[PDB]
């Protein structure tokens, strides 16, 4: 009784270090796209194009007559025209003349790697559109896809339903 | 994929009961999950249940205990609770939130399936045609069970159902004369009880081929009825989409039921009986009826929902819903167990639906439906004698009336009789049917044809 | 057969619990002739008399005590049960009453 | 032409900007067009009864706005399917989305528009022709057992001004076409109906046949009629889907509605897998069931609102066929799931309820469903006669016949097949009381026994003089201890054993049993009968005499008579016919009146 | 003051619709079963609902007559005139090949008329048992089965066609009982098929039933069918 | 004469249930009467319930399917529901809400009368004395029934309680030492009832002096509430105005007491026991009270109302509420009806009020009084006998219990036992009730003046 009861905890617990090895390599890579997207925001020239449409793309979401659009710091000339380019826009859309108004005083953490989020009037509504969010937000969702990828797809798998 | 950003909202209207009211809400969603913070960092999560306008009702699992108006916080995620499931979630211990306990990691999904789930389409499901061999005769000869059959174990407060379920975790096969992925659902038990399966479940060396999910009597009483929909959504992801043959066992239903009748009267519900809502029917059937083979697929999910039946009560809401929606049930009582009788199974008021088409030619022995019938016919005439006998004496009895007190007396100990680790097959249960059938002459053994009697009573 | 089916009713509260008392009486009652009987006959060990009378006055006793209180006690539960049952639905409709009363004053201010 | 959701509370939605819809009107709510039907007009703002799950419907989502009400497609290419509760075929939806589970907002035409029909006109018909509602004006050859005619729709008429000659025709095609006052009409073989309306006929007529029934009991001392209507209100394993489903399986009806409202998944799949392999013989060729069978699937964990459209369109498809000159027999497998999905509802819409929560208008559904039973001369120039009839079980709970809907129904339907739960724990099957049970067309059916049998009827009624005195003595015998009984009274209690087991219980999964022939039922029941006349006899002429035959005497002396009595079940009629059934049985009797006058 | 009549059980323009088709329906039975208008009987005994029919009517003018009292728009009553006629048509129809002696035709058609219920009646319960055997044969295969009651059949007909179906006579009275035990015997059990049949032919007092009463050719293939049978 | 013209609304606030309500109304009155037009052109009329400001809340007879909010045409009357009646109206039958069904005309308005009724005057009421023979031993012996009486019969589902009043109309006359018009409402009734009454009346060539109002299961369950009304207030023409006795049949006041608690729920009304509206008392007390005999007058009003017990009781609102407003009942048991009893009427539960002054020298026999009471106290004491056999058994009765025995078999088989097509006199019944009393010796017959039984007890 004693060696198939010590043997099962050996195999239990060997399944569950294998399995942590694999969230080990999961976190790995989100960490490695983490740092890409830094890499990516560092480049003006394609880091305000993403800047133009996550600011109209929070403003689309609240659909509120005045805005506050908050970042840090280092980015707010290129949230200026990422605003500036997004009223045309959005007066267009929805039809709704809206107040967007940039905060001077509150900002977002510095080590934020980029993006805006975007208040209502009473700071009671808010969007979260920051590259952290997003990175979560669509990774999460396309984990399915990254566990095949990565590890092979399940061979005892025959319908998707 | 949803890939537009989730709103966060500081809008709570207000807090009644287990139910907090967000205005100011775009476009609510029904039945939409909302995750929420409290002023002090404490998560916590609920679901819509009633959308109006901008408004919208969240059912907070955790509970509303230190539910602020105006410093909570509140995002909606934009779907209904469609959970993490992958094949290796065998194995591994989850709470009843769907999160691992076990101090591995979160499921690394393959889908996401709706907790809900979806019927499934009465042309395509194909009715069950295999027996189980539970290796219990009182199971076994007189109530079998098919796979893909809902077979709950009726019982009461202190009797061993706990015990029972888990032996029939090991020593449940084929009358084919196999590996079962088994699913145990935790839910309103204490700690003892959990340890109990948990400890069997690796005694008996299968606990690679086993999923548990745990909600304990000191947990949240909300969680208690999306536990058994986590544990049937992973067992349809096995049976239906990897083809893999799973048991699974929801224990004290009860709790369930207990569980829902608080938000029933939480959200002010039409009640039916007992306090319980007029929907518990509707609402038991989304759990139970989550079973059987799908015709195409090599996959099938058998369930036992063992419920405890409030004061021995076979009439309680619980049961007796629940006895509409399964099919039949196998009923341990106190009158044997009292007695030091182990299975306790009474099968006098037990039933199996689909027993009829599992027993006979081709399944297990020819004789099978004709000796469960005649062991049903002497057992419940022996109990009508003892409870004349009990008024006149026995004096005042023949021997017409005594044949069925020995049967009685020799039918407990011999066929229900047989202790935690007797596996006997089917065949040697219809043989100790025999063997008590034929305390009886032929001319009694009325249930019986002559065309069996000639070939099985000489023996 | 399980219950003299009356229909649940304070009145039927009454009536069993009325019954029930005379169905204990008797059995106390019944069960001291018994007792005399028993008595005289084991003084007497007219002899097969006192055998039958016991016989039969047991007989009764066990059927007042094995078949008729049992069947007024659980008609008894069974009306006891069924009262709440009623007490309930009559609390949702007041409840529910209540509340549309609470809706009518909020909207006329 | 459309409205917007306002809000969702389950099984109901509240929508807005919808000022001229009508109660009872079809909507399409969401993005996946969800069906539902209006109940509640406030304003501008409609409630919505919502047949599918209503999970991930928004506020904002568009709501269309269709004129027609719940309704069904009636026409050929019934006869074998499966619904849905909503008239959708599962077999066309498995058929086309490969899935195993039923998507939520499909569209699929009831009936299929790709078969090609043979259809023959009825001949009769020219050009500018007379025709009214109810006429048939062709035929459609579905299969080998229901021939279906192809009618002109109630509330219908005018001049004929074109007919299809007989040839191969789908569902989508002109096949009669007729005017009346300029305005023309142009009709296919697809009628639709408001499943809420009451099919108009010519005249309803007493039921005056038998619905045979492959019972025992259920049938010689509870008789159904055509047309009737009955209840089987029995607690959980008293096995009353198994009574359903053996009238379904072994009657003389011509069509079989089979509603599973709020029904367990399994038993839709049971009859899809044991009905086509059943045989009934037509005309000297063997031919499945299913041809000659329609049922409708709505599980008990489907949408709890669809119960309700689930019980309309059975009965509504029943009305069809019976307006074509066949008898049917529909039966709905719950009935309080029906009612238990008014109180879902009527809970949502906040409506003041009546007894044990239910809606005050409980009893008005079930009393105007229930009437759309009977035998009735049909609308049409060719004079049909045809016949509904309702079986519907009940779920009490507890067993106890105490609730709204037990109640309501048994002050509707005429027939009341009672079960005991305690006679199903024994496996005394079918479970029926008869005690409690009753049959209100005894009277109606005595001129037929009269005509067909005549030795029926006397034996029903010392059957039930025979169970009756048996329970009017168990009440005393449990007290007394068998001790005071007269001879003639233990005689009675023995043959009251004799019926109970022998006659009044059957195996429905046997050979034997799984059907019982008239004629076999009242030949050995006449068996019964004369043995309690004889042996009561034998004791009467006896008990003044020198030698008094007690009961011991004659169990003793004729323990062979006995035993071949209680065979008389085991004939297997599918194997040995009617002639060696009746032989067999006036064997036991002269067997009997041998061993009587040897005894006395 | 006419929001809800219900007249009987139908809305007051179904009921009169009911009996615009009944017209009709009679005005074509009676073309149908009597091309040439001979049963002047009949016709005469119609004559007050042909005359709203055979004529260029249109359907609403009939509707407008049933609604102004104009016509016989007593649905119950006109159903009972319309049914023994429907009855009478079948009748003649069923037994096309056997054409009835005008006499019987108008002696049946009384017969019927004078009947408390003709549904109901043993002229109702006939004609069902006979439509069953004439409806089987209208696409049968030429098996044994079937070549016996294809010549059963036409004897049947023949003889009612002679009598009618108003008396108990003993020939149709056998042929219905063995036309209907044939055509219910299994397909497969030809022995008794043959038995059956071979049993009718010498029972009845006729040297040749058939003779007169189907063709030639039906006669060669029903003889050798026989003969083949008892050829091993 | 009202020559105003009326104003017509498509101002619909809402629809809910059985209900309209319409706003901008000019000046609503109470009780008033609204035709709606439906989109389709479909006519149906209803009648206000409740008015208040500009909103008035309508009660729609055929009901509500199919009304929109938006293009249904609502007209007011100007007026309360007056109906049209008629001397002729005898030889009619009517739908529920006084239509012809019968393919004769719409009848034509001899004069109007408001269905609400005409309270008369308690002072120039007249007290009813003739006795009405109604040919059944169990109503003519004990409960006897004066002209002008209100005496309804009790029934639970299943029992022949059609066949019972069925043969008191057509048996129906007085005791003599000429007959009655019938007023007959059926509500809720299915059609194999329905026909069953229309059949006996032309079988017995009654229908001349017939009026039906048939309102049948499957016909609208609100316009049930007015039929009733509409039955009463032609017998009230026809009784007071006209000088004819009229029976009035109600074949079912709890299919009217359900459309009224329908209405009551939907109007969201304060409910008393078991849900029925508070006010139901009064409901019924407006319709049972039309009744009896007035001051110079030589017609009268006789009811025989009739209602089925749900489930078997006679303490459910709606037989309670009766019992406090009629003058008595029948009672049909199903005890009797069980075993094969007709007419199976339980005497003990039932009386009636008038039966003490209805009978006597110079109306009926000298000893009616005193065989009647006699006979109800030997069946009570025959009931309690039984209730005492069926625990110590027919070997521990003594003499006297064994003659109430035997007369209570007797009493059931000779007297309450008939037949349908069968009737007694009162003089006739009396007899027998002596042949039953004759069972008994003189000294026992406690409750006889000794006069009495000198007269009539020896012959
Ligand atoms: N008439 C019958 N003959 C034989 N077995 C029966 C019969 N009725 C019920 N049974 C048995 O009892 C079981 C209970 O019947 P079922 O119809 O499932 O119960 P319910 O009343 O809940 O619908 C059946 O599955 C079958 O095994
Ligand atoms: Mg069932």
């Amino acid at each position: 009784q004693q060696k198939k009861i010590q043997m099962s905890n050996l195999m239990n617990q060997a399944r569950l270090k294998v399995l942590r090895a694999r969230d080990d390599l999961i976190t790995d890579l989100l960490n490695e796209a983490k740092q890409r997207l830094s890499k990516v925001v560092k480049d003006t020239t394609r880091y305000q194009v993403l800047l133009d449409g996550l600011v109209l793309q929070g403003l689309y979401q609240l659909l509120e007559p005045r805005m506050i659009v908050r970042c840090r710091k280092q980015d707010f000339p290129l949230v200026k025209a990422a605003v500036q380019k997004a009223i045309p826009m959005y007066k267009i859309a929805t039809k709704k003349d809206v107040d967007v108004q940039i905060d001077l005083e509150a900002y977002l953490p510095e080590d934020i790697a980029g993006g805006v989020e975007i208040y209502n009037g009473d700071r009671k509504i808010k969007v979260s559109n920051t590259l952290e969010s997003r990175l979560d937000l669509i990774a999460q969702q396309m984990m399915p896809e990254v566990r095949g990828a990565l590890f092979g797809a399940n061979a005892n798998r025959k319908f998707l339903d | 994929y949803l890939s537009q950003p989730r709103l966060t909202y500081k809008t709570v209207s207000g807090v009644n009961g287990p139910l907090v009211i967000l205005d100011h809400v775009k476009f609510p969603r029904y039945a939409e999950i909302v995750h929420l913070t409290l002023p002090d960092g404490t998560k916590r999560s609920g679901q819509v249940l009633e959308v109006s306008g901008s408004k919208a009702v969240v059912q907070v699992f955790e509970g509303t205990s230190g539910i602020d108006a105006k410093k909570t916080s509140c995002e909606f995620t934009g779907d209904i609770l469609r959970t993490p499931v992958s094949e290796d979630m065998l194995g591994r211990v989850f709470n009843g939130s769907g999160k691992p306990i076990d101090r591995g990691p979160v499921v690394l999904a393959e889908d996401f399936l709706d907790i809900m789930g979806q019927p499934i389409n009465p042309q395509c499901r194909i009715y069950p045609e295999e027996m189980i061999q539970t290796g219990i005769s009182a199971i076994d000869g007189m109530n079998s069970i098919a796979r893909g059959q809902k077979i709950p174990i009726f019982s009461a407060a202190g009797l061993p159902h706990n015990e029972i379920a888990a032996q029939i975790c090991r020593q449940a096969g084929l009358v084919k004369k196999e590996n079962f992925a088994i699913v145990f659902a935790a839910m309103g038990v204490n700690m003892e009880t959990a340890r109990f399966f948990k400890s069997d479940f690796e005694e008996n060396g299968s606990m690679d081929n086993v999923c548990l999910f745990l909600n304990l009597a000191n947990d949240p009483t909300i969680e208690r009825i999306i536990t058994p929909r986590l544990a049937l959504t992973t067992a349809e992801f096995l049976a239906y989409q990897c083809e893999k043959h799973v048991l699974v066992i929801l224990t004290d239903m009860s709790s369930y039921a207990e569980a829902l009748r608080e938000v029933s009267a939480a959200r002010e519900e039409v009640p039916g009986r007992r306090g319980f809502p007029g929907y518990m029917y509707t609402d038991l059937a989304t759990i139970y009826e989550r079973a059987g083979r799908v015709e195409g697929r090599n996959g099938s999910i058998t369930q036992i929902p063992i419920l405890t039946m409030p004061n021995d009560d076979i009439t309680h809401p619980i049961p007796d819903l629940t006895g509409y929606i399964t099919e039949g049930q196998i009923y341990v009582d106190r009158q044997l167990h009292n007695r030091q009788i182990y299975p306790p199974i009474n099968v006098l008021p037990s039933l199996s639906r689909l027993m009829k088409s599992a027993i006979g030619e081709g399944m297990t022995r020819k004789d099978h439906a004709d000796v469960s019938n005649q062991l049903y016919a002497c057992y419940a005439i022996g109990k009508d004698v003892q409870a004349m006998k009990a008024v006149v004496g026995e004096e005042a009895l023949t021997s017409d009336d005594l044949l069925y007190l020995e049967f009685l007396q020799k039918f407990e100990k011999n066929f229900i009789t047989q202790g935690p680790y007797e596996n006997r097959t089917v065949y040697e249960t219809l043989d100790i049917g025999w063997q008590l059938l034929r305390i009886f002459p032929k001319e009694m053994l009325k249930r019986i044809p002559q065309s069996t009697l000639s070939e099985f009573y000489p023996r | 057969k399980d219950r003299i089916e009356i229909f649940p009713s304070r009145m039927a509260q009454t009536i069993m619990k009325a019954r029930l008392k005379g169905a204990q009486t008797g059995r106390n009652l019944l069960k001291k002739k018994s007792d005399a009987l028993t008595l005289r006959f084991r003084q007497i060990l007219s002899f097969v008399t006192l055998d039958e009378a016991i016989k039969i006055t047991n007989r009764r006793v066990n059927a007042i005590e094995h078949v008729i209180i049992p069947r007024i006690e659980r008609t008894l539960a069974y009306i006891i049960t069924e009262l709440d049952e009623r007490e309930r639905e009559e609390f949702y409709r007041l409840k529910k009453i209540q509340e549309k009363k609470k809706i009518i004053k909020e909207k006329s201010e | 032409t459309f409205g917007y959701v306002h809000g969702v509370s389950g099984p109901v939605v509240t929508a807005c900007d919808m000022a001229g819809a009508a109660m009872y009107e079809l909507v399409r709510v969401g993005h996946s067009e969800l069906v539902g039907e209006i109940i509640r007009l406030e304003g501008d703002m409609a409630t919505i009864q919502v047949y599918e799950e209503t999970s991930g419907v928004s506020v904002g989502d568009p709501v269309l706005r269709t004129g027609k009400p719940l309704s069904v497609e009636l026409g050929p290419g019934i006869m074998g399917a499966i619904f849905d509760g909503i008239q959708r075929p599962l077999s066309d939806i498995s058929s086309q989305t490969q899935s195993i589970y039923i998507p939520r907002g499909v569209n699929v035409s009831a009936l299929s528009r790709d078969i090609k029909w043979e259809f023959i006109p009825s001949k009769n018909l020219r050009v500018g022709s007379h025709i009214t509602g109810g006429d048939i004006y062709g035929i459609v050859n579905e299969n080998s057992l229901i021939k279906h005619k192809i009618m002109l729709p109630p509330r219908s008429r005018g001049s004929v001004t074109y007919i299809a000659p007989p040839g191969n025709y789908d569902a989508s095609d002109v096949v009669l076409e007729l005017e009346f006052e300029g305005v023309k009409e142009k009709l296919s073989m697809v009628q639709v109906w408001p499943v809420r309306q009451v099919r108009p006929v010519t005249e309803k007529l007493p039921a005056n046949h038998p619905l045979l029934t492959g019972q025992r009991v259920l049938d010689a001392l509870f008789p159904c009629v055509q047309g009737g209507t009955t209840a089987i209100p029995g607690a959980f394993g008293c096995g009353k889907t198994v009574i359903s489903q053996s009238l379904s399986k072994y009657s003389n009806s011509d069509v079989i509605i089979y509603v599973g409202c709020g029904e367990r998944g399994n038993e839709m799949s049971e009859v899809l897998r044991d009905f086509p392999e059943l045989t009934m013989e037509v005309d000297g060729k063997v031919e499945s069931i299913m041809k000659r069978t329609a049922l409708v699937a709505n599980t008990s964990n489907m949408p709890v609102a669809a119960r309700e459209a689930s019980i309309y369109t059975g009965i509504t498809l029943s009305e069809y066929f019976r307006d074509m000159g066949y008898h049917v027999s529909m039966m709905a497998d719950s009935t309080s799931r029906w009612a238990e999905a008014l109180r879902e509802i009527s809970g949502r819409l906040a409506e003041m309820p009546a007894d044990s929560g239910y809606p005050a208008y409980l009893g008005a559904r079930l009393a105007s469903f229930y009437e759309r039973a009977g035998r009735v001369k049909c609308l049409g120039n060719p004079e049909r006669e045809g016949s509904v009839s309702i079986v519907g079980a009940v779920s009490p709970p507890g067993g106890d016949f105490s609730d709204p809907v037990t109640s309501a129904t048994l002050g509707i339907v005429q027939v009341f097949w009672g079960l005991d739960k305690k006679l199903a724990q024994r496996k005394h099957f079918p479970s029926v009381n008869w005690l409690i049970s009753y049959s209100k067309y005894m009277r109606a059916l005595d001129e037929y026994y009269d005509k067909h049998f005549t030795e029926f009827v006397p034996l029903r009624t010392k059957a039930k003089e025979i169970l009756q005195e048996e329970e009017d003595l168990a009440e005393i015998v449990q007290l007394v201890g068998k001790a005071s009984l007269a001879e003639t009274d233990k005689i009675t209690l023995e043959v009251a054993k004799l019926i109970k087991d022998d006659f009044l219980q059957q195996n429905g999964y046997t050979p034997y049993d799984r059907f019982c022939p008239f004629y076999k039922t009242v030949g050995m029941l006449s068996n019964m009968i004369s043995f309690y006349d004889m042996a009561r006899r034998a004791v009467e002429t006896t008990a003044q005499s020198d030698n008094k035959i007690t009961w011991s005497i004659i169990r003793e002396h004729m323990g062979e008579i006995l035993y071949k009595l209680s065979s008389m079940k085991f004939k297997d009629p599918v194997k040995d016919g009617e002639a060696k059934i009746k032989a067999d049985y006036a064997q036991l009797l002269e067997d009997m009146q041998n061993a009587f006058r040897s005894l006395e | 003051i006419k929001v809800g009549i219900k007249m009987g059980g139908l809305t007051s323009e179904q009921y009169h619709s009911q009996v615009v088709g009944k017209i009709g329906y009679i005005a074509r039975c009676m073309q149908t079963i009597d091309p040439e208008n001979n049963l002047k009987k009949i016709r005469e005994d119609y004559q007050d609902v042909l005359i709203w029919a055979e004529k260029n009517y249109r359907f609403e003018e009939i509707l407008e007559a049933s609604k102004s009292g104009k016509c016989p728009n007593d649905l119950d009553a006109l159903s009972r005139r319309s049914l023994i006629l429907q009855e009478l048509l079948r009748l003649v129809s069923s037994i096309s090949p056997f054409k009835m002696k005008l006499d019987l035709i108008e002696s049946q058609y009384e017969k019927m008329k004078q009947h408390v219920n003709l549904w109901k009646s043993d002229y109702h319960v006939k004609l069902n048992q006979l439509n069953q055997l004439t409806d089987y044969l209208k696409n049968a295969a030429p098996t044994p089965k079937n070549n016996f009651l294809r010549a059963m059949t036409s004897v049947l007909q023949m003889q009612i066609a002679q009598y009618g179906i108003t008396e108990d006579n003993e020939g149709i009275n056998q042929l219905f009982k063995l036309g209907l035990h044939l055509l219910a015997m299994a397909n497969e059990k030809i022995d008794e098929q043959y038995h059956l049949f071979k049993g009718y032919v010498k029972d009845q007092p006729e040297e040749s039933p058939f003779e007169g009463i189907l063709p030639a050719e039906d006669q060669k293939i029903l003889v050798k069918t026989m003969i083949d049978y008892a050829m091993p």
